RNA sequence: GUGAACAGCCUCUAGUUGAUAGAAUAAUGUAGAUAAGGGAAGUCGGCAAAAUAGAUCCGUAACUUCGGGAUAAGGAUUGGC
RNA sequence: UGUACAACGGGGUAUUGUAAGCAGUAGAGUAGCCUUGUUGUUACGAUCUGCUGAGAUUAAGCCUUUGUUGUCUGAUUUGU
């Protein structure tokens, strides 16, 4: 069984989903769905595309680079399975996935702090430039304690 | 699916794709096989006057001039910039073969770069003093 | 029982398959069907600013969701109806969604 | 040939394809590779010394624990002349006026 | 399956039907074959015969040498274009169809193939394997 | 307004909003569509549909009453700023 | 009179492909008030980048629900 990634998706290929397609040059096109079968066949460009990853890697998003990443490569010379390889492997790969995920959160937050900055000169634009609505607000909350009253 | 996307989308009727043709120019012996094809009665130029950037024979030698004058292989060329997109680029979007993934990029950025771009500019060389 | 009540209306799973020169008619009917319901009376009079707000984009351009006020009042002498009546009103809201239904104050 | 003739023909015999190959203990032999984990199947992540490769790794979780890398944690806003009461009435007062 | 197909022929889509001109994938000359009738083909009422991966077809030949023209002649089909299914979990379908031509006996006229071979026809015809430059 | 145009589509002045309506969305119809792979094997017969289509540049055969054939055929192109 | 039923809302799955709004030292170029420039700038300027896998839709024959507000004795007929 292969897991093996969308041509232009990059989203994991289940056994029994998808389509491939073959070159005459003989190589392989594995396709994640429909969606993406029908859009290879139209020439389009996976760098243009928004939604997909192969646009993340490259527009500055999500992090490329990583000591993590280098981990599941492919293997062309087989470990003749002792089972103490095994058994770390399946502890190994619960434990890369979790310093995956802690590099990728700690990665969004470098790339969305400062938000809060332009949020509140965003504000000090509307409250300060409509003298004449804040005026109307102050007797609505006058209006709004003497029905209390 | 739909009407016009199945006219020119077919399995019938696919033109070469763009990953062939990165190759055809990144060396110097296919660009002067593809400049110089011998002559052919099933080929609609007879088997002359081929664009190689563009997959696409051409009737005569006027109508190279006119076609490389146009927005349509003003596509290909812009196109053909950089690194030409193999299954290896969706691979290490995953995180799945980075390092076969960066030396391919480093060897675009150092080797096959200049050299394709030491054969795209003799093309130019070679199609403004014949035509 | 003279209640006032606030509500939105979801069009969207109610006109799923009309013919696109019938949409803007079955919402009105919809919506008196959707009075009965809750308020329980049978005659609805929809208020002609409602009706502007079904028919604003066209025949087939219905909205999603609005959000209505609905009234149920009393009614006059010898009216062979009932006591009772609607009287389905709209709210003009920013968008109408995330809103619930909401009592509105008597004064 | 004759293994096979003696308990079934040849078309119901069953050959063990395991039972003849050479591991450094015979008492797994029969055992089985899990070929998948939760993604990213596991013949793509073994090799060898994977869990000494796996201390280079955590060597890199102290250099970035203590150096304040992973710190989700924030709470306070401080701009000029602003405070906590007074920046939630902006925030509220400019909500009012998108509505 | 028939003479020189060794073992069984399992179900898969059926491409090309009678009158379908396909590619020649060889070196013997012949550059479109021309299919008149498919072998092991069924009977019934308005049907055509229809081939599909690994079959043979009888097939004539509309360009190429006319030492090779005006003569009918088996072949067998080494790409189809018409989606299928590997029994994993996958569909596939190739650029374009094409087929060889051979003798009877199933025993190839030419020297070499060109293009990706199928791997359904190469299990079920050895003869193509041994030309086969490229598997699947 | 778009355009070669009194073509077609959209709007101002003026005029109608008349043609039995409600509710459901089976078959078979009438009117209009889209289809993988193959491409006339259908059929008395390519009937019907599809494809081509405006404009600019290049190019254009036998034949002939020299006027035609001719938009012959066949190609390159078309947005926005 | 409750494992109640319904109307909305909140999560989960999916669908397309990056909302309006501002901002930028991106932008082929051209003009100017000129402080006659030593990115001379404010204007115009297809588009590109940032807030933004954002925004919109989500059962009409999808999944789920400790929230909000309601409803819960109408009519007819039947006996060896």
């Amino acid at each position: 069984m292969r897991i093996y990634q969308c041509h232009f998706c990059s989203s994991p290929c289940y056994p029994g989903h998808g389509i491939m397609f073959v070159r005459n040059d003989a190589k392989e096109f594995r396709f994640c769905r429909s969606k993406c079968h029908k859009a290879f066949k139209q020439r389009r460009n996976p760098r243009k595309l928004k939604w997909t990853k192969a646009f993340r890697k490259a527009a500055g998003k999500e992090l490329a680079v990583d000591s993590t990443l280098t981990f599941a490569q492919r293997r062309n010379v087989p470990v003749r399975y002792n089972r103490e390889l095994v058994a770390t492997t399946l502890k190994a790969m619960a434990r890369i996935e979790e310093i995956r995920q802690k590099r990728e959160r700690a990665f969004y937050k470098n790339r969305m702090r400062g938000n809060k900055e332009k949020d509140f000169l965003r504000d000090k634009k509307l409250v300060e430039s409509n003298p004449e609505l804040l005026r109307i607000r102050e007797v609505e909350i006058a209006r709004k304690l003497a029905k209390e009253q | 699916m739909g009407r016009y996307s199945v006219k020119r989308y077919k399995t019938k009727r696919r033109t070469r794709d763009l990953d062939l043709i990165y190759n055809d120019l990144s060396t110097k012996e296919s660009v002067q096989k593809l400049l110089n094809q011998p002559l052919d009665e099933t080929k609609p130029g007879l088997g002359q006057h081929y664009c190689i950037h563009c997959a696409k024979y051409m009737e005569t030698a006027i109508a190279l001039k006119t076609h490389l004058k146009g927005k349509v292989h003003k596509r290909r060329v812009k196109e053909l910039r950089g690194v030409p997109y193999t299954q290896e680029v969706s691979d290490a979007a995953a995180g799945y073969n980075l390092n076969k993934f960066l030396n391919r990029v480093q060897e675009i950025t150092q080797s096959v770069g200049p050299e394709k771009e030491s054969n795209e500019a003799l093309l130019k060389e070679h199609l403004d003093s014949t035509l | 029982d003279v209640v006032t009540r606030e509500y939105t209306i979801n069009l969207h799973k109610r006109l799923h398959g009309v013919s696109f020169k019938k949409r803007a008619p079955r919402a009105v009917k919809e919506i008196k069907k959707f009075a009965k319901l809750h308020m329980g009376t049978d005659d609805v009079r929809l208020a002609p600013e409602l009706n502007q707000a079904i028919w604003k984009r066209g025949v087939k351009g219905v909205e999603y969701r609005l959000r209505l006020r609905i009234s149920r009042k009393r009614n006059e002498e010898e009216d062979a109806k009932n006591p009772l009546f609607s009287y389905v009103e709209p709210v003009l809201v920013a968008s109408a969604k995330g809103l619930q239904t909401v009592v509105v104050e008597e004064d | 040939r004759d293994i096979e003739a003696e308990n079934g023909g040849a078309g119901v015999f069953n050959v063990n394809l395991k039972d003849k190959y050479l591991l450094e203990d015979d008492e797994w032999k029969n055992d089985i590779m899990p070929e998948i984990l939760d993604g990213k199947n596991v013949y793509d992540f073994l090799d060898p010394e994977i869990a000494a490769k796996l201390q280079a790794l955590e060597e890199e979780e102290e250099k970035l624990e203590n150096e304040g890398f992973y710190n989700s944690d924030d709470e306070e806003e401080i701009y000029d002349g602003f405070e906590a009461s007074e920046v939630d009435d902006i925030k509220e007062k400019a909500a009012w006026i998108r509505n | 399956s028939g003479n020189g197909a060794q073992g069984t022929k399992f179900r898969i889509s059926l491409g090309l039907p009678v009158g379908a001109i396909m590619n020649c994938a060889d070196n013997s000359g012949a550059r479109n074959l021309y299919i008149i009738a498919v072998k092991g083909s069924g009977s019934r009422l308005n049907r055509l015969p229809a081939a599909s991966l690994g079959d043979m077809v009888m097939a004539t030949v509309k360009k190429g040498k006319p030492e090779l023209r005006k003569k009918v002649m088996p072949a067998i089909v080494v790409r189809q274009a018409k989606s299928w299914r590997r029994r994993d979990g996958v569909f596939l379908y190739f650029e374009d169809n094409a087929g060889v031509i051979a003798n009877p006996k199933g025993e190839m006229k030419g020297s070499a193939i060109t293009g990706p071979v199928g791997k359904e026809c190469a299990d079920l015809w050895p003869r193509v394997a041994s030309n086969s430059g490229v598997v699947v």
